[PDB]
């Protein structure tokens, strides 16, 4: 049973490198999803501003 | 910063990744020398049975 | 019964490398399965991009 010891080493620092790429876009993630949120309401209060008399 | 220069992380990551490689290199030739089928098994025959019945 | 070293050790050796090669190939099905179901799964968006109305 042969240990490779520079595969698993190198291994583990691409399962970091992965694991730092997927947390920065899981945050981008939200981060877009709490943006179409607030154009969501920015779109709502313009609708309101239009019925009200404000231009 | 000064030692810190003179050592960086980057040389501390590649000198352990040479021992790695060296490690994994010392493992091959170890187990090509040690190798059980080159010598050990002689006989290879069914004689398990008859090993048996000598026992 | 005469043994043939050699050849029980180059067998050996060419056997390891055609598990080698047929791991590597199953990994490759298995990716190319994979992008098979992801570009179905863009069709199936595309599909629904265009009824909703979004060219």
């Amino acid at each position: 049973m042969v240990k490779n010891w520079l595969f698993g080493k190198k291994r583990k620092e691409d399962a970091d490198a992965l694991a730092t790429l997927k947390g920065q876009q899981n945050r981008l993630q939200a981060e877009a999803r709490n943006l179409e949120r607030q154009s969501d309401e920015q779109k709502i209060l313009a609708s309101k501003m239009l019925k009200a008399g404000n231009k | 910063g000064e030692k810190i220069k003179t050592v960086s992380p980057e040389r501390t990551e590649r000198v352990m990744d040479s021992v790695m490689e060296q490690r994994d290199q010392i493992e091959m030739m170890t187990e090509a020398l040690s190798d059980p089928s080159l010598s050990e098994g002689i006989l290879d025959f069914e004689d398990d049975a008859a090993i048996d019945e000598q026992l």
